[PDB]
């Protein structure tokens, strides 16, 4: 009972740790180990993949630095693989059915240590930057499952990977009445924001900033504030404990599968067959199942995807170009004590807190009786307008749009208020609260939840729409309430009752 | 690299050999160019050629008006234009072209043509 | 013409997470205009009109 | 309103309870201290009024 | 002068090849097609890339069609690494070509063919519209592209007047599956999955006993697999699309491959002064494919031929094909019941094809007892609350919108 | 519209009504004196006020919704309490009466 | 026919400023996943090289003062910060299947 197992593997030290490891596992049931280098270029590797499966007892492919060129061969075949380098997580669709049991975690995989990041601290003022690509989009919907159970704050801030153009898009999230970045993109992208959120001075006290890995680098690095708490994983690099352990998981794999029925072999070739060989997908079941009590990486188990189970993360922080290990996260085990967090404000503590503003934006249509739109002064005040008994109407300025008329959006004007609900936001001013600022709508509709034709998008129109985007804060307009709008919007008590 | 040589005063309707020495790269995989400055800077075209000798292109106002001809082993290119009028003077220059090619990477200094 | 604007209301103290669930079911209810019905079968008076 | 619960029981799928208001009418509050359904509910019993 | 490769495997109809095949209709633009014939048995997708690659897509020929007569999925990552590495065009033609219906990066070419799914989806509302019949329910397996078209269909169906309404979509792949599928109450039962999947459901679902008689079960061609099979479970009288290319056979498809790309060669070529060359060596090249960022499928997605606007999506699914809507039969696998062509369709008979409860029913128009409307121009059914009228054209389909108290 | 789309029994009206929508209030306000418009259906805060003001028109009452005019915030603000105090405050002042005189 | 236009033509701004200098034409030509425009620059007389290839792409020894964007009918290059060598005339160049489309020109000063 021997089995072949090809490893696509760099150098020939590699190949021959692999051999030993073969060896070693052979304790049980026999194994053999055929040696695979790694191509240099894509298409010789898809030239050279087959000419190891003319030996067809191997059973399984270790892989490493993209590997594409070689890996839809093996799924072609139903070979269980185990990339080992891989940190890309357009493998991670297990869909294609071209992937394999993890190892270390891709990329996106520490945003749930992002997520127990609050069981430090519980903020709820964050706010999340996330580069246009398809593994920005899948770190999009981890973490809107990481967040169904709070740190609830914001939703998305969008950014095209490729330009640079930062200020003019990322302006607004200065204002934006919170404290905590998350970046995700690329480390070039890093560097641009490093020097924009530099001349925009985001880097400064309050601004808690929180990145991943593959972020850190030394472009990155020079542009880094020192302050920012980074991630880095552990065994990133001891790939010879991996290729250890990968055996042990294999021998464990052909342990129980030497112990079954309908082994049903490979052909030998690649080709001048079926390809259409049953027993694949069933060893990946089995490779499923396979578990491992511990190894020199520690216990080496699977997820759904066959991730690594607690995989330890190390954790610095860049304190005068020096990366300071903070400590280790492991799982529910955090970082402990030990080393002293420095903070990109030159803070020494936490900063638990955020900027509830006093200047909040009420944004409203026009509606007789309670909003007159009246045009200005020549001087750009307003008519002196009196009571029936002669007493100052408050005329605030209600800045309307670009529009005096639908369908001119040039004339952005004063246009200062008159009307009903004005007095009752003076009242509640001169009670409670603030500065405003008022703007007047442009559609000037109510607006629904009308279905935009992107594949399957629904989005709230006019003011709702407004509001959701956060283009206004506070919504005195009269209208009623039903449950469509008060699905996602928080309604005050009903004011004036009416049919 | 590119250099153009030749030009200077045409009569009305009159023929001009227009010459580019080259030196630096072959003719017979690359891809060059005769793009047009008037004294209004406004760039025009004056010959398109093929990557390979080849064969050419002809810009529809000036269709006509010029041939190209490419000597690929002595690495000078010559345009022999023909019927110029009024319209016609203007600085032209020589430009090697991309590997698209639609773009322009080298270029001659610059002929003068009145 | 009365001299104010109020309104019963259910309460439950603290209501925690039930708030989102009874307010929205307050707005179905008023969605289906059987709450019009219940006042043909309850609020309705002969001598007004 | 009895039908109203009724409907709301049906909606959130919760059953109850039907105890009444024994001692005090409605909340009056007394030296600070509500009687009625008011102090019912603010003895945190987690009742609904 | 356009080197083109036309590549088979197996049962060639070298004639069709020899007669199609019209210089006079490629008549002196600026390019003459230098066709050359290939004809394999393979089942050997190695040797499939290293006799290509050997032949002149190194050496002189610019662009190559591709045909089969299997049903294979690994031809789709064929096509996406020569793709990935060679910007000379492979095209999808017949059996695993137009088969292959598979999402891809942004590449430098596609398996280009008729229809895709959002299409089937569309025409089988249109027929659900038509024949006045009714879709509850709809299965699907873990295959890559299940939900669009499901949330596709579901949200067209909210924006209509009238409406459709839906008791489950069941994501699926322990036999009380039997139990899940004893829910479904519609009399459509929509489904995408694999032919040897369908079969295997086919069992399960006359183990649930909701057979071929009571509930009827609508697939595409994909689901179907091969098109000329029945090949263990297939319950009498189901619904599927594939389909012009039976029509079109051999000839026509050499027609449509060979000028597709001699049209869109002059599309570039006709103010462009060259083409590029081919690249000497496909696996050690790596210098010379970087020379073309190629995007010329702006001229490869907009090509007319003889009136017919051959006009691809993004992922190279066709615009405007035909849709040949067949249906089975109890003895044979698959009759016929009409077509479709662009947003037109013309079915046989306008009968609902069966196999008493059914009562005809003849009235007379009073109001406010009976009322006929006509039916709406932009859909062509009734509203909600309204039943379809049945008067003699003097074919008697005139169909009205009849109501009434 | 939403009330009207939701509720499938007056649907076939609601088509109807669907041929000949408007973009305004004062659109249908000019609409109705320009005569070429029978009906048209909006919520009572506005249409008796300007039965009370301009002249010329009637309403047959029936009030169909029974709702009121609450104020809109994003969800989990801090501002909804004191808000709503302030609410009844104006309230229990006859403040809101005061501005509804005025 | 496409037509490529420049705008200002002509102006002088002081130094160390975000110089940005727009282009416009008929028909959206960046449409797949590469832009389309190669911006030209060189002083009057002498050839300096193309800068921008498709969009932002820099070529082989160029500065790091400016940069390019825009998309559909409106591209742009905004040169920040300004250099002093900035006395020369800017041009813009995608042409179209149609042979080539050029535009008209945009002479920049340094004011003192």
């Amino acid at each position: 009972k021997i089995v072949n197992i090809g490893a696509v593997l760099s150098t020939r030290k590699h190949e021959q740790m692999f051999r030993e490891a073969v060896n070693q596992a052979n304790k049980r049931i026999q194994l053999q180990a055929t040696s695979v280098t790694h191509k240099p270029n894509a298409i010789q590797m898809a030239l050279s993949v087959c000419e190891d499966l003319i030996s067809s007892q191997v059973y399984a492919i270790l892989v490493s630095h993209t590997p594409t060129p070689v890996s839809y061969t093996a799924g072609f075949y139903r070979i269980p693989v185990l990339g080992l380098t891989t940190r890309m997580s357009i493998y991670s669709d297990k869909s294609i059915h071209l992937s394999f049991l993890r190892t270390v975690p891709p990329y996106s995989h520490q945003s749930s240590v992002w997520f127990e990041m609050m069981r430090v601290y519980n903020w709820n003022h964050i706010i999340l930057l996330v580069s246009d690509d398809h593994e920005g989009r899948a770190a999009q919907k981890r973490l809107e499952t990481l967040l169904e159970e709070g740190p609830k704050a914001e939703k998305v801030l969008q950014f095209d990977p490729g330009t640079k153009n930062v200020t003019a898009l990322l302006m607004e999230a200065r204002e934006l009445e919170a404290r905590v970045i998350i970046l995700s993109a690329s480390e070039d992208d890093a560097a641009t924001v490093y020097r924009a959120a530099a001349m925009l001075d985001m880097t400064g006290s309050g601004y808690v900033w929180l990145v991943g890995e593959r972020e850190i680098s030394g472009n990155a690095l020079r542009y880094a504030p020192d302050g920012i708490i980074g991630l880095q994983l552990i065994n990133g690099k001891n790939e010879s404990a991996h290729i250890s352990d990968a055996v042990g998981v294999v021998a464990q794999a052909v342990h129980e599968l030497l112990e079954k029925e309908n082994i049903t072999d490979p052909p030998r070739g690649c080709v001048g067959n079926t390809n259409i060989w049953k027993t694949g997908p069933l060893f990946k079941r089995v490779l499923m199942s396979s578990k491992y009590a511990d190894g020199v990486t520690g216990r080496v188990e699977f997820n759904e995807d066959g991730d690594r189970k607690f995989a330890q993360y190390s954790i610095m922080n860049l304190q005068n170009r020096k990366l300071v290990q903070v400590g280790i996260y492991n799982g529910t085990h955090v970082i402990p004590n030990d080393r002293k967090i420095i903070w990109p404000g030159g803070e020494t503590e936490k900063p638990r807190g955020y900027q509830m503003s006093t200047r909040l934006k009420i944004v409203t249509i026009h509606q007789e009786p309670f909003v007159y739109v009246k045009p200005t002064m020549s001087d750009g005040t307003c008519k002196e307008e009196f009571t029936v008994n002669g007493d100052p109407v408050k005329k605030v300025i209600c800045t309307g749009p670009n529009d005096t008329s639908p369908g001119s959006p040039r004339h952005t004007v004063p246009q200062c208020c008159y009307g009903f609900c004005i007095d009752l936001l003076i009242k509640l001013a001169r009670t409670m609260q603030f500065t405003y600022e008022v703007h007047l709508v442009a559609d000037g509709k109510f607006g629904t939840q009308e279905r935009v034709q992107n594949s399957n998008k629904k989005e709230w129109n006019g003011m709702m729409g407004e509001l959701l985007s956060g283009q206004a804060d506070m919504i005195v307009a009269p209208l009623t309430i039903n449950n469509e709008r008060a699905q996602y919007i928080e309604f005050s008590k009903p004011f004036k009752y009416q049919g | 690299k590119l250099q153009e040589s030749g030009g200077g005063s045409v009569k009305l309707g009159g023929s001009l050999k227009l010459s580019c020495v080259v030196s630096g790269f072959t003719f017979s995989t690359y891809y060059m160019s005769w793009v047009r400055q008037t004294p209004e800077k406004r760039l025009e075209l004056v010959a398109v050629i093929n990557s390979n000798g080849g064969n050419t292109y002809y810009p529809d106002n000036v269709k006509g008006r010029f041939t190209i001809s490419r000597d690929n082993a002595e690495n000078t290119l010559y345009l022999q234009m023909s019927s110029l009028k009024s319209e016609d003077t203007a600085l032209y220059y020589c430009a090697r072209r991309d590997y698209d090619g639609f773009a322009m990477d080298y270029w001659g200094q610059g002929t003068s043509v009145t | 013409k009365v001299f104010a604007s109020t309104g019963y209301g259910i309460a439950i103290q603290k209501d925690s997470g039930w708030k989102r669930q009874v307010d929205l079911a307050i707005l179905q209810l008023f969605g289906d205009g059987e709450m019009e019905e219940l006042e043909a079968l309850w609020l309705t008076g002969i001598c007004h009109n | 309103c009895i039908d109203i619960l009724k409907k709301i029981s049906k909606s959130v799928k919760f059953t109850y309870d039907l105890y009444l208001v024994t001692n005090g009418k409605h909340g009056k509050k007394i030296n600070g201290t509500w009687n009625g359904m008011i102090g019912e509910v603010v003895m945190k019993r987690a009742y609904m009024a | 002068s356009i080197g083109i490769a036309v590549i088979l495997v197996g049962t060639s109809d070298e004639v069709a090849i020899k007669d199609a095949h019209e210089k006079d209709d490629f008549h002196h633009l600026s390019v003459v097609p230098r066709v050359e014939l290939v004809a394999m048995n393979e089942t050997d997708p190695k040797s499939i890339i290293t006799r290509i690659c050997d032949l002149m897509s190194d050496r002189k020929i610019q662009g190559v069609v591709f045909a089969d007569d299997t049903d294979q999925e690994a031809i789709a990552q064929i096509l996406d690494f020569i793709s990935a590495q060679t910007l000379t065009p492979i095209l999808g033609i017949h059996g695993g070509s137009s088969m292959i219906m598979a999402d891809k990066d942004e590449s430098s070419m596609f398996f280009q063919f008729g229809p895709s799914i959002e299409q089937q989806a569309s025409v089988m509302l249109n027929i659900m519209e038509e024949y006045d019949w009714y879709i509850f329910s709809i299965v699907t397996t873990y295959f890559p592209g299940y939900q669009d078209f499901v949330n596709k269909i579901r949200s067209t169906i909210e924006n209509s007047f009238v409406g459709w309404e839906l008791e489950e979509v069941l994501l699926l792949d322990d036999s009380k599956i039997q139990n899940q599928l004893k829910k479904l109450q519609s009399p459509i039962i929509l489904l995408y999955c694999t032919k040897e999947e369908a079969t295997y459901i086919f069992e399960v679902a006359n183990s649930v006993g909701l057979t071929g008689y009571g509930y009827t079960w609508i697939v595409p061609s994909l689901v179907a697999g091969d098109t000329d099979t029945v090949p263990s479970e297939f319950p009498t009288g189901l619904i599927s699309v594939s389909y012009d290319e039976w029509d079109y056979g051999l000839p026509a498809r050499v027609r449509d491959g060979i000028a597709i790309i001699t049209t869109a060669a002059s599309d570039m070529l006709s103010e462009h002064s060259f083409i590029p060359e081919p690249k000497s060596s496909c696996y050690n090249t790596h210098e010379k494919r970087i020379y073309q960022s190629n995007m010329l499928n702006r001229y490869l997605i907009n090509v007319t031929f003889e009136g017919r606007d051959l006009s691809f999506s993004e992922d190279g699914y066709q615009m405007h094909p035909k849709l040949v809507i067949i249906l089975l039969n109890k003895e044979r696998k698959w009759e016929r019941v009409g077509k479709w062509k662009d947003k037109s369709l013309q079915m046989k008979y306008y009968v609902w094809p069966r196999m008493d409860d059914h009562l005809s029913i003849v009235t007379l128009e009073e109001a406010p007892f009976v009322i006929v409307e006509s039916v709406d121009p932009l859909s062509g059914t009734c509203m909600r609350n309204t039943v379809p009228c049945q008067k003699r054209i003097i074919p008697g389909y005139i169909k009205k919108c009849c109501k009434g108290f | 519209d939403i009330y009207f789309r939701r509720q499938v029994e007056l649907s076939t009206m609601y088509r109807h009504m669907e041929k000949h929508n408007y973009e305004s209030a004062a659109e249908a306000i000019q609409a109705v004196r320009d005569n070429k418009l029978h009906a048209f259906i909006w919520d009572s805060a506005v249409l008796e006020f300007e039965a009370s003001q301009k002249c010329d028109l009637v309403t047959t009452g029936e009030l169909f919704f029974r709702s009121g005019f609450g104020i809109g915030m994003r969800k989990d603000s801090p501002w909804k309490q004191q808000v709503s105090l302030s609410i009844l405050k104006s309230h229990e002042n006859g403040f809101m009466e005061d501005l509804d005189k005025t | 026919d496409i037509q490529l236009t420049q705008s200002p033509a002509s102006l002088a701004v002081s130094l160390g400023q975000r110089a940005t200098i727009s282009c416009r034409a008929s028909q959206s030509v960046s449409t797949s996943r590469y832009s389309y425009m190669h911006w030209y620059q060189h002083k009057p007389g002498q050839p300096p090289k193309l800068l921008i290839k498709y969009a932002s792409n820099l070529e082989s020894g160029v500065p790091a003062r400016f940069s390019g964007s825009g998309s559909g009918t409106d591209f742009t290059l905004n040169i920040h910060p300004v250099e002093e060598e900035d006395t020369a005339t800017y041009y813009c160049q995608h042409s179209w299947e149609n042979p080539y489309t050029f535009g008209g020109g945009t002479k920049l000063e340094i004011k003192r």
